[PDB]
């Protein structure tokens, strides 16, 4: 538990970070740092995003890195990292 | 592909793909079981293809690794010698990458098939010739085990038993290249193969024909080519024009040609000139464009080599193999007398071929008994570097120098 | 015919001829005679 | 008139790139030069990916601009996006 706050927080120590969310695919996050209603919906959304990135995956190759997908767009670099029991979705800045 | 441009050739697309892939590039730009390189990598006899419905009672005839994908092995066997029910002669497949013994296209032969290589420029297909005057092709597309054309057995074609073919030209305008123990050089079109497309009767010192049993080209150089002889007489074979055939009768054996490969290992000294050469006479000599008499020679076993095809990289290694069953690599640079890497097979039982991949990747070894046994050959001698393609050239150079000096050496120091 | 025979060149093209026939025309039947006899297993193992 | 195919050059030989195609907005690859089922089929999967992430962007403020979706994958972890005018795709290996 703390041992992963820990790595969650080192991971968003950099400065402004927009939001690294621990998350799952039911709509709240693990650990998340945001607005709450914010923080449930983009849990939401990236649990929606989640579903289709797998069905994309399995349906190129079923065997791929199934663990982690950023977005590393020029907002937010998004890094979702859904893991087998918990899943996280880091919505990071594109520095560090 | 029209619409692929115009996608790509869009003045937005095209700025929106360079930006994106300067941005990203600027943002993305066990160990004991490894530790047989010296040791094992250049020697690694692993994949033992034998399928007792074809191996036992059956020889190795010659191998060769496909040029449109060299995962495979495109060999033949000899004439089965316990089948006379059975087929005659076929040709087995055993993939490097993938485990399964079986080949993808058993083309089973009526008469008994001479030998037989792979061709990219129809990748679809393969060839070979028989050792009863037949040459045919099969492809993995039919279904058929049979030939699914052959040759003309008449005059136009190679009427004796022709142990040597090649697909003369690659995808750009291919002439299949036959060669005759009747000396028949017959470049034949590889689509309409009704009659050849070149009918040469080949013959050499002042016409009285060699037997030619072992052709070899040089890389590239379709114009000519190289071929053995029973009577040792290897000819330097212009493969295009008209007085094209066997001229410079260059002797560096006193036997049969056993098996000669174009010493056409690539880097920064182009050794051309030098081709590798096996006699019946247990003679692994260095014969050379330049060098009418074997320049530098090999003559450790009692029994008669096998064959000679040096790996097309290293100068240094000549990739031969021992009558009385073992691996003959010698690395020139390594060593010049003693054979380097002279490894021993289970068993010693003798084989009439072997084959370097076409990568240089593995030197595979056949057998009289039929086992097809293939070892990798690695990184320790395979890799040549430039230097060392140059140092190879510059030891060769040295070599003849110290030849040349040996013979002055015995001619003044000869009691008489 | 005979060895000594002056046509020994168009006697051996037709002895050619007829093998490379009979070869197809096995072949073909080969082929077929397999489709026919799957046919026959399987109206014999069919469903009613 | 050669920057698509520089582009094409950069992101298919940078450090680990896995290919770069200067595809149409339709998603699938324009340039093919093998089996094209493949690239049509990743390009398919990468491109309902997209359009999930636009989704979950719109659940968070769909007035943001992006500039890859950074996925990650064992075949070919793409840093591509997919566009409404046309489709740049580079896929390579951060580490690599």
């Amino acid at each position: 538990m703390a041992e992963v706050e820990e790595t969650l927080k080192r991971l968003q120590s950099q400065k402004g970070v927009q939001g690294i969310i621990v998350v799952n695919t039911e709509g709240i996050p693990i650990k998340s740092t945001m607005d709450n209603p914010t923080t449930t919906q983009y849990a939401s959304l990236m649990h929606s995003f989640i579903l289709k990135a797998r069905s994309t995956v399995r349906d190129i190759d079923p065997q791929n890195d199934l663990t982690f997908l950023r977005i590393r767009s020029k907002k937010n670099e998004i890094m979702v990292a859904p893991d087998k029991d918990y899943f996280l979705i880091v919505i990071q800045n594109p520095t560090e | 592909e029209e619409e692929k441009q115009q996608i790509l050739h869009s003045e937005e697309f095209l700025s929106f793909f360079d930006h994106s892939t300067r941005i990203v590039e600027r943002a993305l730009s066990l160990e004991d079981k490894e530790g047989e390189i010296q040791a094992g990598a250049k020697l690694s006899l692993n994949r033992q293809f034998f399928d007792e419905r074809w191996s036992k009672h059956r020889v190795v005839s010659c191998l060769d690794w496909s040029s449109q994908y060299p995962e495979l092995l495109v060999a033949s066997y000899n004439n089965n010698e316990d089948a006379p029910h059975e087929p005659d002669g076929v040709a087995l497949v055993w993939n490097m990458k993938y485990k399964k013994t079986t080949p993808e296209y058993v083309f089973h032969c009526q008469s008994a098939v001479m030998s037989a290589t792979f061709a990219k420029f129809h990748p679809n297909l393969v060839v070979g010739g028989t050792y009863s005057g037949q040459i045919v092709l099969w492809d993995n597309r039919s279904n058929k085990r049979t030939p699914v054309q052959r040759t003309p057995l008449s005059a136009a074609a190679h009427t004796h038993p022709v142990y040597c073919v090649n697909v003369v030209g690659t995808q750009n305008a291919h002439n299949l290249i036959s060669i005759s123990t009747d000396g028949k050089i017959c470049s034949w079109s590889l689509d309409m193969l009704s009659h050849p497309q070149d009918s040469m009767e080949l013959v050499h010192k002042q016409s009285k024909a060699v037997a030619v049993t072992s052709m070899s080209f040089p890389v590239g150089d379709v114009n000519n080519f190289v071929v053995g002889s029973e009577e040792g007489s290897v000819y330097t074979a212009c493969r295009h024009g008209s007085k094209a055939g066997i001229s410079e009768m260059f002797e560096g054996h006193q036997g049969p040609i056993t098996g000669i490969h174009c010493h056409a290992a690539v880097g920064a000294v182009d050794f051309s000139h030098l081709f590798v050469t096996s006699s019946f006479d247990w003679t692994v000599k260095l014969w050379s464009t330049k060098n009418n008499k074997p320049l530098y020679s090999f003559e450790d076993n009692a029994g008669y080599v096998y064959d000679v095809m040096w790996s097309p990289t290293h100068p240094a290694l000549f990739a031969c193999v021992d009558g009385m069953g073992r691996l003959d690599l010698w690395n020139l640079n390594n060593d010049t007398e003693v054979p380097t890497a002279s490894i021993s097979v289970e068993g010693n039982p003798a084989l009439n071929r072997v084959r370097w991949t076409h990568s240089g990747r593995e030197i595979a070894v056949g057998d009289s008994e039929g086992q097809i046994v293939i070892y990798d050959v690695g990184e320790q001698i395979a890799v040549p570097r430039n230097d060392e393609w140059a140092r190879f050239g510059r030891t060769l150079a040295e070599i003849n120098a110290n030849r040349a000096d040996a013979e002055e050496e015995a001619a003044t120091r000869i009691p008489a | 015919l005979v060895w000594e025979s002056y046509k020994l060149d168009p006697y051996v093209q037709r002895l050619a001829e007829t093998v490379f026939n009979f070869q197809e025309k096995v072949d073909d039947l080969l082929i077929i005679e397999e489709k026919i006899d799957l046919e026959v297993r399987s109206l014999e193992t069919c469903m009613y």
